């Protein structure tokens, strides 16, 4: 579960 | 290599780079359409946008795995298996730098000094934010300080305009502290501000998203999703 | 460009390359291993597969979402919008023909010529043909033909080889029947002929499947589902 | 629903 950037 | 094509031909050919997912293709179309030293609009920014962090974000992956590699091989009791891991971490790595420099170029040359506007100006300096942070992210030498403090720099100007000019639920402006609360979180050590950002940023685009329409709920509510994510998996 | 790296160095590279998921890479250090100009051992050849096969893949899936834009752009109704499709489909062709002319060029020299044992040569023979193959897939001039007959050729000797040489249940045996039958079908035009290898292949092999160890029947049951899945959709 | 080949 990798944390969230801006894709 | 682009100086000969029409920059509509260059977007054009981004686009349909984007549909073949030929990102690196999608990448220098985008460069030349850049380098033709007109403004972009909207559209163009985000061709540009997905394409870099497309190119850039399989480098990051290819990194990561390396990295893990190179670790486990220098923990006591691994066999000596020689210079390879570390020299082919090390070719990706600089391909990594490359293309952050590239980016971080077209930005210094000259996108950031003719964008006016605050959505073209925060996207910018969000790019330039983000690089600055993928290029903290492989640093480890008398310069990492300062990387990362470039980062801070230009997310800092950019949250400081998102804040003055655009509504708390504008796409740009949620990205952008979604991105800083990530370069809080894992790059400057600073888990508790990274939390409060998420966390503030979340509840002022909540309170703002009765005043949208159904699209523009839709865009930002997809955004917001992404904080909460993050404030779910950091608390 | 890889001449100054060891063969050991550049096979390792190309295993970490492939854990990274970095196919170019992986492709560039198995062409610089092959150019030292040893034979592969199985493992290799295997590397050297994967390689190639995932850098073309790529191109020919991109391939065919252009050529599909172009086809769409050239049926009556639709509007004019210049010669940008047609040269970036050409640009990725151009690529992708490059690629097959590279493997093309290091199974001629001196791959194919070495290869004495039926592994070895069966494997280097299937290659051909599929890179003709895919030479055969954007051909549209003068020399198709010739460029058809000759993966044709290239499947028909491998055939003949497998055929003495290996049982039934042998996966490369089984992996080049496959794709000669996928050529007749998709090339050749020779549905039929297609159908008819399948079917005799996978029942050939089901009937050998009685002498082998447990992993040696999944590894060839792997391949025989593959046959069935081209007879469900062929039939 | 695309044809195999040898992957
Ligand atoms: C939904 N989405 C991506 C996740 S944040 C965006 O709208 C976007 C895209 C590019 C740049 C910026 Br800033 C925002
Ligand atoms: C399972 N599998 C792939 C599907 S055929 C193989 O064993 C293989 C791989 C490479 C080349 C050849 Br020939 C055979
Ligand atoms: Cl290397
Ligand atoms: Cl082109
Ligand atoms: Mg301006
Ligand atoms: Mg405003
Ligand atoms: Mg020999
Ligand atoms: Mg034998």
């Amino acid at each position: 579960r990798r944390r969230k950037s801006c894709q | 290599a682009m100086g000969s094509m029409e920059r509509a031909s260059l977007i054009q050919k981004a686009k349909l780079a984007e549909q073949a997912e030929r990102y690196e293709d999608m990448a220098a179309f985008m460069k030349g359409a850049v380098e033709k030293g007109e403004e972009l609009s909207n559209e163009e920014r985000n061709l540009l946008s997905v394409a870099y962090k497309n190119v850039v974000g399989g480098q990051r992956a290819a990194w990561r795995v390396l990295s893990s590699i190179e670790q486990k091989s220098n923990e006591e009791g691994s066999e000596e298996k020689g210079p390879e891991v570390r020299e082919y971490r090390e070719k990706v790595e600089t391909e990594l730098q490359g293309v952050c420099d590239t980016v971080l170029g077209l930005l210094d040359s000259h996108l950031i000094k003719e964008a006016g506007d605050a959505e073209s100006r925060v996207f910018y300096l969000k790019m330039k934010g983000d690089y600055y942070r993928y290029l903290a992210e492989v640093a480890t030498g008398d310069d990492k300080k300062r990387i990362i403090d470039s980062a801070r720099s230009a997310y800092q100007e950019a949250m400081d305009i998102s804040k003055k000019e655009m509504p708390p639920t504008n796409p740009i402006r949620l990205g952008l502290a979604l991105n800083f609360s990530v370069f809080h979180y894992e790059i400057a050590n600073s888990p508790e501000e990274a939390i409060s950002l998420a966390k503030t940023t979340f509840d002022e685009a909540m309170a703002d998203l009765h005043t949208l329409s159904e699209d523009s709920y839709k865009d930002s509510t997809l955004i917001m999703q992404l904080l909460r994510d993050n404030l779910t998996l950091w608390t």
